[PDB]
RNA sequence: AUAAACAUACUUUGAAUCGGCCAAGUCUGGUAAGCAGGACUGGCGAUGCGGGAUGAACCGAACGUCGAGAUAAAGUGCCAAAAAGAAACAUAACGAGUACCACAAAAGGUAUUCAUUCAUAUUGACAAUAGGCACCUAUCGAAUGAAUGAGUCCUGAAAAUGGAUGGCAUUAUAAUUUCUUAACUGAUACUCGACCGUU
RNA sequence: UGUCGGCUCUUCCUAUCCAUUUCAAGCAGAAUUGAAAAAAGGUAUGAUUGUUCACCAUUUAAUAGGGAACGUGAGCUGGGU
RNA sequence: AAUGGCUGAAAGCCUCUCAAGCCAGAAUUUCGUCUAGAUGAAUACUUUGUCUUUUUCUUGUUACUUUAGUACAAUUGAAAAUUAUAUACGUUGUAUUUAUUAUCUCGUGUAUUACUCUAUCAAAAGGGUAGUGAAUACUGAGUUAACAAAAUUUAAAGCAUAA
């Protein structure tokens, strides 16, 4: 029908030579090349759909989604940190997030 | 600590490893460089080894102190009955070596032919080609053929006569034949298929391919011995005899 | 033989910074990476100062009668006389410069009209030639 | 150090033209056409008009200039510049290689094939081995008397290899080279006119 | 880098309450001026902070920092082998401007770092007074050059995409 | 949204290890990479000191087990599938998945010589180098260390340059008849209120 | 002057322990030693965490269970979280690349960069050409010659399984030396908040 | 952690003995001497001694020097200790 | 490779180059030859023609059997080479994912297509010819939407026959 997202990399968690958190995410939105483009995406709404082939005989949704907010920038390249209702998956690492436009402040 | 005393090494490391083949039939790995200003030939055959003889010969080189009554030579004799040529297959030069493109088959072929397509024939259908024969004539396969003829010419560079031999001709049991791929090493690739079409379903004997005084490679499997010692695989020295636990191994 | 050349009078175009996109006159060469620009500031705005090369481009004009170390009054005379922005605007840069200008004020509605209006007219040409 | 700019040029006389297509110049004149490629990734070649004289006037040109580089780079001016003058003098007046035979006691014939593209050195020092010795593309040897053959080509790069060509295969081996004083040598380089 | 002007004077038997030490130091900051001009007092007039009162620690500007002018640096600095007395020449429009230049050419081309440079004087010479041999060939009226292999230039990192469609080429610039 | 698209990198006139750092950056971000012409790429050094790096690769190998060893594929594009796998996480998931995505190929094969390439200003020769500097192109090193199909690869680009050659005269000759068949419609009357309002925005 | 009331002064009973080892802007014996033995201090032993790839001692910093933030040593081409710009001597080479640390010397080079001193540089210095190897003449017309010092480079540089700037790789760097920008990344240490226990 | 030497066997280093390609000599030839590339190939038979070592008699284009837990004892021998 | 040379600057001369560019030169290196060898390719017959899983028969495999479920042809993706790139311009300043005006109905013909399909010549082609459909421009007009719903991407049971 329509787009309104911008695809966002999850690259990895928070993390150290030797350590990790993966209570933030970083990501990468298309067409953010330097921290000076973030201000606009810091409170916007993020959100990692996936597909899950499920049975007809159950009731779960085969479409389910995890839904956070992107929170503040990470380096000069135009990175983000994102905090979602649950930890993203491991075997989601480089798959594409959408990032949408509301919360608006326009 | 070095060795004593330094001796070449037993064997030679060019053939490890030492892997018995599975067939009979040895596939010559390469072939004479490729000349296009002759005419186009057959550039190999198919022969069954029949035993050695030896031969009084006449000496003709000069310079040389051999006796004028003629050396003494052994001789081997490789019977080749002639070989019918059942088709040809046309090859192409890519980043990953030569990659056949067709192969173009003639109308009849010989039951012996057939047989290279089955393990158990005694309870097959020999059904073989049966498809390729009966409609051979068809207006559809004959333009189907002609596309292959046509594109042998234009994106090939290779060109191989898959020629059999005829197990009625010899005293093997055997009877399914043998089937080799002889390079046609000549002219260009037009006339080459024009070379290879002609000698569908024709015979060649040996005298075609190999000339008089002519050296030529042979390549072939050598005879079978089994599991073998240290002694005879590689040469080794035995050991002494007072040597416990056995004397004929490396120490 | 190279047409554009870095000497003294030369007319380049700044390419980042606060004055990116503005054109400025080279006064002064200090060595072979930095030089003085005095695109003049009551003009162009751009302020007597010392920048890199590799954050100029050269362009085709050079204003005539121009040495080094030239006053702003009598610098200003002269990028005035030889008509430099008259000729600019009429180049392959000056157009460039003020699409981006001009682009840059659109609004959703604007972005609108013209991705309708230039997809009609495309098609219609494709058209026209059989 | 650096060189802000390193200019040199070379004259074209009359009778030669001269076309630069990205740094391969080809030269004609009246004894033929000589190409050749100067790959070098720091030159501009370009035919101008520049005074040369003192009080003369103005001449055809073709001029190499080398800017902002360091002494290992601003050598090649001269040398790039030095090449096109023996391309422009090739073609004009070609050059010659009067070439020696010297020998002690065994004395050498030169066969020299009949379209002079190839020689042929045979009983050199009392050997059975005989010195074939091609030539270049572009090289004529000829005999000009007794012990002595020239060789005649446009290219001074080609014609002076193929001379040290010769010479390199008639060296003594293994002997004191100060006595045996054997082999084709050089007696002078020179231009046919 | 900038500029600094101190003064001080010595209260205490060896010196006279009346002779003023004056200086102009190039200090990253008024921290470090005061650090070496103290240093300056006591290896050559047995001055001590313990023993004196700083008077005046201003700052210096450039008067014109939009005029070219070409300065000539006299330092004394320390090598493996011993101590040397060197003269730069160097062309800038500020002080404070060259002595960065003298400091990031010192720690390049004779490996000396920061702490082993004392700057006697610094002065302003001539337009053919300049005896650098690279430096020498851009004091003309009538220098030119075309500067050619340029890299295309970047509005900002906005634009910086990692992977560009289409071929790259280079600027006669 | 899955991105199934390839990214065409055309690797003439870059550098071996300039592009793998960011191909390889860029393949742990679930993008899919064919490298094209991995045989056009330049490495520092003459084919002289290239030689020497290549003999001292060649003799790391197992001693005891020969076929255990190191093996060195002479292929180019086998060379960068190393240089690139050389910058990827090692034996893990990870790792696997994000070499699964990469292809060279000599030449330029049936699906990939008409799709969009792109290029990599970190990596090109024309930015990270000195003119001056003399480099190796990695399918002439290929044949010094016995890489036997350079010859196929240099008669197979001949045949594709005269394909597209014609190619692009043909569709020259197609938009230059629509962009002058464009002006005409842009001057008429009748189209003159949307040409109004592409003047306005400088479209047109 | 500063600090100190869960301060200060203790009393009684008693456990374990007296094989030590390491660092050094330290010393003695020894050719030297990851050798032997000492003065002062700080550590390991008894100690995890972040960094140096890996390491008892090195650097930061010592630990109840967590959430968020600035930080430390140190890093910002990929593995690996995080940088863009500026100038130079390097690099036609297994040269350079994170201290303790896991090696290199004397010496030589018309290799290269900078600086000092001296002489010749004009109507004419050197090289070249021609004339009467040194010397003088004309053209050629702008730098030339000599010494010394400081950096970089090359030679000096040979060992045994195949291999180690950590690896891939770089070469007007993605190396080295120094900078600029209210740039960034990051510890169990610091700040705020919540809960558990001791005083 | 089976403590010398010898036998059998493989591999590695070059600070090369021979063969191959080179330069220098107080290199006429022959025979040599000094040095560079190069470790892919070869480098022996016996009297005495447990000997490593040594010293002899030959043959050879040469009869080079070393490492691999002073290579190698669930591989041998047990001559020495 | 060592080495000997060619042209040739730096350094007007000289010089094999601690310069660009070449030649000759080893029991050397790589092709060529030999042995083992991975992913593979061609042809013959048995099939199948949107797709899968769980069972299940066989020494084993394939086709095969039953109950389902799912989609149904029609705008995506190519100049090459060089970079001191002949001249002129510098065409500035966001690569893929990610560039269609909601759907449907009525409308006239023309034109276009790296569009689909049919036939033919060819062809290891974003091929030629003829025909048809689809979308678009000329270029319209008309209906409907409110609350609900707008997911396939994979399931479960068998062995009659043939190779």
């Amino acid at each position: 029908k329509c787009r309104l997202h911008v695809n966002a990399v999850f690259m990895g968690f928070q993390r150290a030579q030797r350590n990790q958190y993966p209570n933030v995410a970083l990501l990468q939105i298309s067409g953010v090349n330097t921290k000076e483009d973030t201000p606009f995406y810091i409170g916007k709404r993020v959100a990692y759909v996936y597909k899950v082939n499920v049975k007809k005989g159950s009731n779960k949704p085969a479409i389910r989604a995890i839904f956070g907010k992107i929170v503040a920038p990470h380096g000069n390249h135009g990175v983000v940190k994102a905090r979602f209702l649950h930890n993203l998956p491991p075997k989601a690492m480089g798959q594409n997030l959408k990032v949408f436009l509301y919360p608006s402040n326009i | 600590s070095h060795r004593k005393f330094e001796a070449p090494r037993h064997g030679s490391l060019a053939f490890h490893p030492r892997k018995r083949v599975h067939k009979v039939r040895a596939t010559v790995s390469a072939f004479p460089k490729d000349n296009a200003a002759e005419k186009p030939h057959l550039t190999g055959f198919l022969g069954f080894k029949a035993g050695m003889t030896h031969v009084i010969r006449e000496v003709k080189r000069t310079n040389t102190k051999l006796p004028k009554d003629g050396v003494l030579e052994p001789v081997t004799i490789i019977e080749t009955p002639p070989m019918v040529v059942a088709g040809f297959v046309g090859y192409k030069k890519t980043t990953t070596g030569l990659k056949p493109i067709t192969a173009v088959f003639a109308e009849h072929i010989a039951d012996e032919f057939k047989r290279r397509y089955t393990k158990k024939w005694y309870k097959n259908t020999k059904n073989q080609f049966a498809v390729h024969t009966e409609k051979y004539n068809d207006v559809k396969a004959k333009s189907k053929r002609e596309r292959q003829i046509r594109l042998i010419k234009n994106r090939c560079d290779v060109v191989r006569v898959i020629a059999h031999t005829q197990m009625a001709l010899v005293p093997l049991k055997q009877k399914k034949a043998e089937v080799m791929e002889i390079q046609i090493n000549g002219g260009s690739i037009a006339e080459k298929v024009d070379f290879a079409v002609s000698l569908l379903e024709k015979q060649i004997s040996v005298n075609s391919v190999f000339g008089t005084d002519e050296c030529i490679d042979v390549c072939s499997v050598t005879k079978g011995h089994g599991y073998n010692g240290v002694i005879k695989r590689f040469g080794v020295r035995h050991l002494p005899r007072k040597t416990h636990r056995g004397l004929r191994k490396v120490a | 033989v190279f047409s554009r050349f870095v000497e003294v009078g030369r007319v380049v175009l700044m390419k980042t910074g606060p004055f990116a996109s503005k054109l400025a006159v080279i006064v002064e060469i200090l060595d072979h990476n930095r030089v003085l620009v005095d695109g003049p500031q009551a003009i162009t705005g751009v302020p007597r100062q010392v920048v890199n090369l590799n954050t100029i481009s050269l362009t085709s004009f050079v204003v005539n009668k121009v040495t080094r170390g030239m006053t702003h009054k009598k610098l200003c005379l002269r990028f005035t006389q030889d008509a430099i922005i008259k000729r600019f605007n009429k180049t392959a840069t000056g157009k460039a410069i003020e699409k981006r200008i001009l682009r840059e004020k659109m609004t959703d509605f604007d972005k609108f009209q013209v991705s309708i209006i230039n997809r009609k007219i495309n098609a219609a040409a494709k058209i026209a030639v059989s | 150090p650096r060189l802000l700019k390193k200019t040199e040029h070379v004259v074209i006389p009359e009778g030669v033209n001269i076309e630069i297509n990205r740094k391969n110049i080809k030269v004609t004149g009246p004894r033929g056409s000589l190409t050749r490629e100067f790959q070098h990734p720091k030159v501009d070649i370009y035919a101008s008009k520049l005074v040369v004289k003192k009080e003369g006037p103005k001449e055809n040109v073709v001029v190499i200039d080398m800017w902002y580089g360091n002494r290992r780079d601003s050598a090649v001016v001269r040398t790039i510049a030095s090449h096109i003058k023996n391309m422009i003098t090739g073609v004009t007046k070609g050059y010659q290689y009067k070439m020696r035979v010297v020998y002690a006691h065994f004395p050498v014939t030169l066969v020299i094939a009949d379209d002079g593209k190839s020689i042929q050195v045979q009983n050199f020092l009392g050997e059975k081995r005989t010195r074939h010795i091609e030539m270049y593309d572009g090289v004529v040897v000829k005999k000009l008397g007794k012990d002595e053959i020239c060789l005649e080509g446009n290219d001074v790069e080609k014609v002076s290899q193929s001379a040290a060509n010769i010479h390199a295969a008639n060296l003594v081996r293994n002997k004191d080279i100060r006595q045996f004083l054997d082999g084709v040598y050089v007696s002078e380089k020179c231009l046919i006119e | 880098m900038k500029e600094y002007y101190i003064t001080a004077r010595c209260t205490d038997k060896a010196h006279n309450p009346n002779e003023i030490f004056r200086s102009r130091v190039f200090a990253p900051n008024y921290v470090v001026a005061k650090s070496k001009f103290w240093m300056m007092l006591k290896k050559q007039h047995k001055v001590k902070k313990i023993n004196a009162e700083l008077l005046q620690c201003q700052p210096i500007f450039e008067k014109n920092p939009t005029v070219v002018k070409n300065y000539q640096i006299f330092l004394r600095y320390v090598s493996a082998g011993g101590i040397h007395n060197i003269t730069k020449q160097y062309r800038d429009v500020t002080r404070v401007g060259a002595v960065r230049q003298m400091y990031n050419d010192l720690a390049s081309q004779y490996r000396t770092r920061q702490d082993k440079i004392q700057l006697i004087s610094i002065t302003t010479v001539g337009d053919k007074a300049v005896k650098n041999p690279v430096l020498h060939q851009f004091v003309g009226h009538h220098v030119k050059f075309p500067m050619v292999h340029c890299k295309p230039v970047i509005a900002s990192k906005r634009f910086n995409l990692p992977i560009k469609a289409g071929k790259l080429t280079t600027k006669l610039c | 949204s899955t991105n199934n698209k390839v990214t065409v990198i055309d690797c003439h006139g870059h550098v071996l290890g300039r592009v793998a750092s960011v191909v390889a950056k860029h393949l742990l971000l679930g993008q899919k990479f064919v490298l094209v012409r991995c045989e056009d790429l330049q490495v520092c050094g003459t084919l002289k000191m290239r030689l020497v790096q290549w003999e001292l690769y060649q003799r790391k190998r197992v001693n005891t087990n020969p076929t255990r060893g190191a093996f060195h594929h002479r292929s180019p594009a086998d060379m960068v599938r190393k240089a690139v796998r050389g910058m990827l996480p090692k034996n893990n998931y990870r790792g696997k998945l994000a070499l699964k995505n990469l292809k060279c190929f000599e030449g330029c094969p049936a699906p990939y010589d008409k799709m969009k390439k792109s290029s990599i200003p970190e990596a090109a020769a024309i930015y990270s180098f000195n003119p001056t500097r003399k480099r190796t192109l990695l399918g002439e090193l290929g044949t010094a260390v016995g890489w036997k199909y350079a010859d196929v690869v240099a008669k197979n680009e001949a045949e594709r340059k005269e394909r597209a050659a014609k190619w692009y005269a043909a569709k020259q000759l197609k938009q230059k008849a629509v962009a002058e068949a464009k002006e005409k419609i842009l001057a008429d009357e009748k189209y003159k209120a949307k040409v109004a309002i592409l003047k306005k925005f400088g479209y047109a």
